[PDB]
Parts: structure tokens; C-alpha cells; sequence
């Protein structure tokens, strides 16, 4: 559609020599669509459309594939790592997939991190190690490189072909489910003291999407120079909070407002009177 | 890398009206490693049925994650979101209070 992502998260902890654990999850932007089953090794399709167009066969594959790689990761590591190395414990993040942007190519990435630090990522055909990770990124990137070859081919297959035709798939199949446009809630409060002669006024906005939002408070037409926006945080299904607080001091008079424009209104702002009192506690 | 702390912020996903149904957030973000503990409470005491996100990461490779519930708020009683992580002495806890913006 525009620029459009989807990512499969995967974390690997190992604890000690005799034990680790994964998980793993998969991403339509900030919307999760899938989870992993740690316990049986299969893939959880947390919606109704989460299947996209896949068949049942190709997905059945894909699971087999990654239940080879996890167990294959896992025991590789486990035995480089033997009996009292000080790593212990460690953490491996992966971050892989692909994004579509309008009217060009897709694009697909496998980035792999060691303790929260950039460590090695996958270039069309190569294992490459982060300048900045050292020794460590080299000697995995060696062992990539030269001993599992007959598996770049595939990695490279699945992040930048199987990818871009699930994903449109997955679009496609959730357009009978999901909505492009949520309206938001909104409701005033105060907020924590300023200080002193002051005051805190507070514009919650909830559940709206996409996120582009615009808050204000205002005094009739005119926007309030005191306007600040908070972090927009997520809710439930991919939507959106946001906070909009103003600061007061003691002589404002009565008569402020908080107005709400977004395109799932289109036309039709909220506008919200602020009706409690205007004198700091 | 370095051990970061867990952020934690809580808020209500309609207005708070005694007595009426809500949902309670709690989203933690910014914290590494990913061992975590979130508990949503009520009165003190973790509530047994939640909903919660899978671990997700920035691209700093920080993790986040997003809790939610239902919840009838109420004069007396406190609802929160408590976390425990390696950075953390002992659990810390982010109360939800609406004459505040749970701000
Ligand atoms: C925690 C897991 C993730 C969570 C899941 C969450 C759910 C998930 C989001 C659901 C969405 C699904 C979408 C469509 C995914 C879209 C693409 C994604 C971006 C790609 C991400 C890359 C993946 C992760 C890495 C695997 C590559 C590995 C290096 C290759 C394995 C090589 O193994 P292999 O040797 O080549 C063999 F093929 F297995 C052989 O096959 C024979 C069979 O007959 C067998 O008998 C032989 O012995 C042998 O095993
Ligand atoms: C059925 C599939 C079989 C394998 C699955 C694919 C996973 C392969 C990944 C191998 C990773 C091995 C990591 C090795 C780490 C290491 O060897 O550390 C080097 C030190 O010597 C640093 O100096
Ligand atoms: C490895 O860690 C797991 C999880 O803490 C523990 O149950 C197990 O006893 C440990 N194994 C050894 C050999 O220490
Ligand atoms: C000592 C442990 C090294 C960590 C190895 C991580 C390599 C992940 C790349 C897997 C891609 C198939």
C-alpha cells in the first residue's frame, strides 16, 4: 500500500549450558498478527485473516522451517558455548522481514543483536558483522558464511520473496476484518500540580487510528500557546493514546477548550469544555 | 550492552465514572535485558486474568510491552501496574489516579 512492514521478532535466552528459551512473534506494522507456540513449536494466528492467502501446505512448511532453524540455532550455540563460559546468561534478539514502499521495490532485512548491541545482519548473499561488534560478530559470520552456505539461499528466498507476497496476502485478507480509520474518545481531567499559583489541564484522546492526530487547547478560536503534546502510547488492536496538557496559573479565567482533529472525523472535530474550577490547589 | 530500567505508564481507556467498566493499560517500555515482571494489581494483589502483548524491541533493541484489562473503578479501591527487573532493587509501582491524568 504505502510503506507497509512486516516483522518476525524472535528472543533467545540462554541461561546455561543446559538451558534456553525462545520466543517469537510476527508484526503488521504495530499490529501483532502472529505469536509462537514455545511450548509445542507451532505458529499462533492471533485473527481471523492472520493466515492471509497462504494455503494450509505452504504454512505447515514455514512452521516445519522454523522449527529447524530454532532447534538448529539452539543447539549450534549451546555447544560453542560449553560448561563455564562467563557469557552466561545471554540474549540474542532477531529482527527479520520485509517492507513494501509505494511504487518501488520491497525491501528485506535480518538484523541479529547480542546483548541488546548490534551484532551481525544479512546483505542479498552475505552474513556481514556490525563494524562496531568485534571478534565475536566475525567468528559467527565466519561459521555462517563458510559452514551453513546451503542455507543463506534460503534466508535470502524467504526475507525478500515468500515475505512480500504474504504480506500482500495478509493485507489483502484482513480487508473483510480491520478497520482503516477508528474515531477517538476523548475526555478532560486534571493533572499533577505545576507548582505554585498553577495549575495542570489534561485532553485524553483514546483509541483512535492511524496515528496522525492533531490536539489543541484553545480559548474559543484562539490556540493556546501553553499546548503540549504527550507520548502516544498504544491500546488494544493497534490504536493510540495520546495526553494534550496545558499549564494554568491562578487568574485564567473559565472559558478553555480542548479541540481534537483527525481523519477518521474528517470535518467534525471534538471540541471539550473544561467545566471545573480554575483555581490552584 | 548496558541494563536499562523499565519505563512504566498506566491509563484508562475511557473516561473513569465509579462504578462503570474501563480497561487499564500499563505499557513498560525502554528495558534490557528482556527478563521482566508486570503485574497489573488490584488493592495490592496481581490480577490473575490479564491481557498482554508479545515482547516486542526498538530498534535501539530495547523491549516494550502492553498490558491491558477491565476494570470498574471505584473510590476505595487502588489499581496499579507493579514491575520487577534486574535494574530494579525491588518492585516499583505506578499507581493509576485520575485526578491526575494517571500522568
Ligand atoms: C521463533 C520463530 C519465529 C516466530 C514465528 C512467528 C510466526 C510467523 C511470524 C508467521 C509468519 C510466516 C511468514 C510467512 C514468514 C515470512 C518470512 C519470514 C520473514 C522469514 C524469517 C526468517 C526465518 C525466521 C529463519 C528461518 C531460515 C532458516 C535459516 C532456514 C532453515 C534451513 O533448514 P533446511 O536445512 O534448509 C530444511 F529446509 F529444513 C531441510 O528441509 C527438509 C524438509 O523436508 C528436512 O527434512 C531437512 O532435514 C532440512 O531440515
Ligand atoms: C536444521 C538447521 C541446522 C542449523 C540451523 C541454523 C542455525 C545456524 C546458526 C549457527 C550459529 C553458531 C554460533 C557460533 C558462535 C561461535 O562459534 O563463537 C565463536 C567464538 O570462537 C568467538 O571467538
Ligand atoms: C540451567 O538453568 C535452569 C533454569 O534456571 C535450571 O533449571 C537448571 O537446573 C540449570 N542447569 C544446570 C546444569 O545448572
Ligand atoms: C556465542 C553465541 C553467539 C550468538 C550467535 C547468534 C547468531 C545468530 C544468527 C543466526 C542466523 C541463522
Amino acid at each position: 500500500s504505502e510503506h507497509v512492514s512486516f516483522h518476525v521478532i524472535q528472543i533467545f535466552s540462554f541461561v546455561n549450558q543446559s538451558w534456553a528459551r525462545g520466543q517469537g512473534s510476527g508484526w503488521l506494522d504495530e499490529l501483532q498478527t502472529h505469536g509462537w507456540d514455545s511450548e509445542s513449536g507451532t505458529i499462533i494466528f492471533l485473527h481471523q485473516w492472520s493466515k492471509g492467502q497462504f494455503s494450509n501446505e505452504e504454512l505447515s512448511d514455514l512452521e516445519l522451517l522454523f522449527r529447524f532453524y530454532l532447534f538448529g540455532l539452539t543447539r549450534e550455540i549451546q555447544d560453542h558455548a560449553s560448561q563455564d563460559y562467563s557469557k552466561y546468561p545471554f540474549e540474542v534478539q532477531v529482527k527479520a522481514g520485509c517492507e513494501l514502499h509505494s511504487g518501488g521495490s520491497p525491501e528485506g532485512f535480518f538484523q541479529v543483536a547480542f546483548n541488546g548491541l548490534d551484532l551481525l545482519s544479512f546483505q542479498q548473499t552475505t552474513w556481514v558483522p556490525s563494524p562496531g561488534c568485534g571478534s565475536l560478530a566475525q567468528s559467527v559470520c565466519h561459521l555462517l558464511n563458510h559452514q551453513y552456505e546451503g542455507v543463506t539461499e534460503t534466508v535470502y528466498n524467504l526475507i525478500r520473496s515468500t515475505c512480500p507476497r504474504f504480506l500482500l496476502g495478509l493485507l489483502d485478507a484482513g480487508k473483510m476484518y480491520v478497520h482503516r480509520q477508528v474515531r477517538p474518545e476523548a475526555w478532560l481531567s486534571s493533572g499533577p500540580s505545576p507548582g505554585p499559583g498553577r495549575l495542570q489541564l489534561v485532553c485524553h484522546v483514546s483509541g483512535f487510528y492511524p496515528k496522525p492526530v492533531w490536539v489543541m487547547w484553545m480559548r474559543g478560536e484562539q490556540e493556546q500557546q501553553g499546548t503540549q503534546l504527550g507520548d502516544i502510547l498504544p491500546n488494544a488492536n493497534g490504536t493510540w493514546y495520546l495526553r494534550a496538557t496545558l499549564d494554568v496559573a491562578d487568574g485564567e479565567a473559565a472559558g478553555l477548550s480542548c479541540r481534537v482533529k483527525h481523519s477518521s472525523l474528517e470535518g467534525q472535530d471534538i471540541i471539550l469544555y473544561w467545566r471545573g474550577s480554575l483555581v490552584p490547589r | 550492552a548496558i541494563q536499562r530500567t523499565p519505563k512504566i505508564q498506566v491509563y484508562s481507556r475511557h473516561p473513569a465514572e465509579n462504578g462503570k467498566s474501563n480497561f487499564l493499560n500499563c505499557y513498560v517500555s525502554g528495558f534490557h535485558p528482556s527478563d521482566i515482571e508486570v503485574d497489573l494489581l488490584k488493592n495490592g494483589e496481581r490480577i490473575e486474568k490479564v491481557e498482554h502483548s508479545d515482547l516486542s524491541f526498538s530498534k535501539d533493541w530495547s523491549f516494550y510491552l502492553l498490558y491491558y484489562t477491565e476494570f470498574t473503578p471505584t473510590e476505595k479501591d487502588e489499581y496499579a501496574c507493579r514491575v520487577n527487573h534486574v535494574t530494579l532493587s525491588q518492585p516499583k509501582i505506578v499507581k493509576w489516579d485520575r485526578d491526575m491524568g494517571s500522568l
